[PDB]
């Protein structure tokens, strides 16, 4: 079984830049390697076949290179409709192809630290027996950020879920929610609920918090 | 007119069956490597099964013995019978033409297949209440099945600074999202902020007004 | 006079799988133990006969097919198999009686920067009957409109090449195959042992 790895899981670029995706096979597959584009909610679209051959009706700014274990998709001048996720796929073991994990190209921006807000559980949700605590990271760039939950200074591992937005059409920022679920019985045997966010645009970690009685 | 037209997804209990369909124009299925490929929520493209031109079949380790790929030359249609469906088979199913060294050049639109044991249920809406420049507030739309759930603020006259997050599937098999918005601190005691959740699977329509807490 | 198994096994060039070679062994004596006990072989499965009792037997004609394939492809040179090689290039009958002998040939058949000499059929419209041999180099028509010798959309040249470089994997390197079929008819049998 051949395994395909793609290097920059996410890279940033502005219109007109020269963008370079890479792909790498676990064995030499020679030039049996195709590139695909996918935009959220639509099907893949074939870009390069045979490592270097341009597919019909695909703009000439797309180009493929490589032969063996390493390959390169190059966009000559990145254009606005090119913001997408790009996958490589080997055709060496036709018809049992395996794909790459993807590279996502998003819109470059200047760095912006998140505005952090923490939200206690409503008094209503507590009637139904469950406590949701929400941490918000609003309007930051780039996508990479870390959120740590501390209950009475005790770090929390298996009980939080995150969700991130698509890149804003206007900001080009992201926002991110982290939701820490807890039983009312648990929630009430602890005092200090804190959200520590670390991010490239913040000097040191920012921590927002609240005690359980206001 | 080269077109692949999927059909036949939808919701299904674990253990049940679905018949996916892929009607073709501008190529003969009988004459082609025809694959089914699936993409799980958030993940990438995993190849599923293939129908050689001569009729041989191959399948992924995971679905072998539960899926059978067939065809009807008469209706020029690719089929995938999915039996004994498990939760992990939840994904989008593309049918595609594998032209081998020349690429996977023709893809279907996709069809979504959701396997859950979850009874469909309308959400609860709790207030992400603003605390004590700019203030953040929102709604938490918790415990709903199946997706989608749209969310508006103030019936459409509040769009600026709104962020409705993508849902996460909780460990109960139920989805849950939260929608936030940033507003002037000054308007908090003055202007009324109401969120409009709509969940058409359960004919659930909820407006919840978010207010500052005491 | 004994059988020209040297002419088949120790030959410098081997055919492409899609155009496999068939040598007719007839009117000669054979030593199938100098083959079994050569301990120079990667794969030596026989079917419907046993390799050590092979030198006690006679046949009316013995057929030696030979070709080159990828390692992960030696598995399909067996009765009851499916895949590009067994479907489109070399099929063995369900009732096969004979021996399938492979070895690793990376030494002579893989060349630095590619051996684009060895081919296989990648596109076909139906599975091969056992011991069929399709050498047609027609453009494969994958659509409803003919191709008329022009490669393009729905119009694929039907033979690809193995890369075959010495810096390949293991079940991805060149193996040479030799399929010995043993037929017995109502006719004077002229391939015996000592
Ligand atoms: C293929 O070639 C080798 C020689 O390069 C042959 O091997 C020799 O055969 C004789 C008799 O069996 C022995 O005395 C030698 O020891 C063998 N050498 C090796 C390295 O095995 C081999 O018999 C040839 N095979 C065929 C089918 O003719």
């Amino acid at each position: 079984d051949i395994q395909m790895t793609q290097s920059p899981s996410s890279l940033s670029a502005s219109v007109g830049d020269r963008v370079t995706i890479t792909c790498r096979a676990s064995q030499s597959i020679s030039s049996y390697l195709n590139w695909y584009q996918q935009k959220p909610g639509k099907a893949p679209k074939l870009l390069i076949y045979a490592a270097s051959s341009l597919q019909s009706g695909v703009p000439s700014r797309f180009s493929g290179s490589g032969s063996g274990t390493d390959f390169t998709l190059t966009i000559s001048s990145l254009q606005p409709e090119d913001f997408a996720t790009y996958y490589c796929q080997q055709s060496y073991t036709t018809p049992l192809f395996t794909f790459g994990p993807g590279t996502k190209v998003d819109i470059k921006r200047t760095v912006a630290a998140p505005s952090v807000f923490i939200f206690p559980p409503s008094d209503e949700q507590l009637k139904s027996g469950t406590a949701s605590v929400v941490c918000l990271l609003n309007n930051f760039y780039p996508r990479e950020a870390k959120v740590q939950w501390k209950v009475d200074n005790a770090l929390q591992s298996g009980n939080s879920q995150e969700s991130v937005t698509e890149q804003d059409s206007k900001d080009s920022t992201y926002s991110l929610s982290s939701t820490l679920t807890l039983s009312k019985a648990d929630y009430e045997k602890h005092k200090v609920y804190a959200c520590e966010v670390t991010h490239q645009g913040l000097s040191s970690p920012v921590t927002k918090s609240f005690n359980r009685g206001e | 007119e080269v077109q692949l037209v999927e059909s036949g997804g939808g919701l299904i209990q674990p253990g049940g069956s679905l018949r996916l369909s892929c009607a073709a124009s501008g190529l003969i299925v009988s004459s082609n490597y025809m694959s089914w490929v699936r993409q799980a929520p958030g993940k990438g493209l995993e190849w599923v099964s293939v129908l050689y031109a001569g009729g041989s079949t191959d399948y992924a380790g995971s679905v072998k013995g539960r899926f059978t790929i067939s065809r009807d030359n008469s209706k020029n249609t690719l089929y995938l019978q999915m039996n004994s469906l498990r939760a992990e088979d939840t994904a989008v199913y593309y049918c595609a033409r594998d032209a081998a060294v020349y690429g996977i050049d023709v893809w279907g639109q996709g069809t979504t297949v959701t396997v859950s044991s979850a009874s469909t249920k309308g959400p609860s809406v709790f207030p992400l209440a603003p605390s004590s420049g700019t203030a953040a507030l929102g709604c938490l739309v918790k415990d709903y099945f199946p997706e989608p759930v749209t969310v508006s603020w103030n019936s459409g006259a509040l769009t600026s600074g709104v962020h409705t997050f993508p849902a996460v599937l909780q460990s109960s098999g139920l989805y849950s999202l939260s929608s936030v918005v940033t507003v002037p601190s000054s308007s908090l005691g003055t202007q009324t902020y109401i969120c409009n959740v709509n969940h058409k699977p359960s004919n659930t329509k909820v407006d919840k007004k978010v207010e500052p807490k005491s | 006079n004994l059988c020209p198994f040297g002419e088949v096994f120790n030959a410098t060039r081997f055919a492409s799988v899609y155009a496999w070679n068939r040598k007719r062994i007839s009117n000669c004596v054979a030593d199938y133990s100098v083959l079994y006990n050569s301990a120079s072989f990667s794969t030596f499965k026989c079917y419907g006969v046993s390799p050590t009792k092979l030198n006690d037997l006679c046949f009316t004609n013995v057929y030696a097919d030979s070709f080159v394939i990828r390692g992960d492809e030696v598995r399909q040179i067996a009765p009851g198999q499916t895949g590009n090689i067994a479907d489109y290039n070399y099929k063995l009958p369900d009732d096969f009686t004979g021996c399938v002998i492979a070895w690793n040939s990376n030494n002579l058949d893989s060349k630095v920067g590619g051996n684009y000499n060895y081919l296989y059929r990648l596109f076909r419209k139906s599975n091969l009957k056992p011991f069929e041999r399709d050498i047609s180099t027609e453009i494969y028509q994958a659509g409803s409109t003919p191709c008329n010798g022009v490669k393009g959309f729905n119009c694929y040249f039907p033979l690809q090449s193995y890369g075959f470089q010495p810096t390949y994997g293991v079940g991805y390197q060149p193996y040479r195959v030799v399929v010995l079929s043993f037929e017995l008819l109502h006719a004077p049998a002229t391939v015996c042992g000592p």
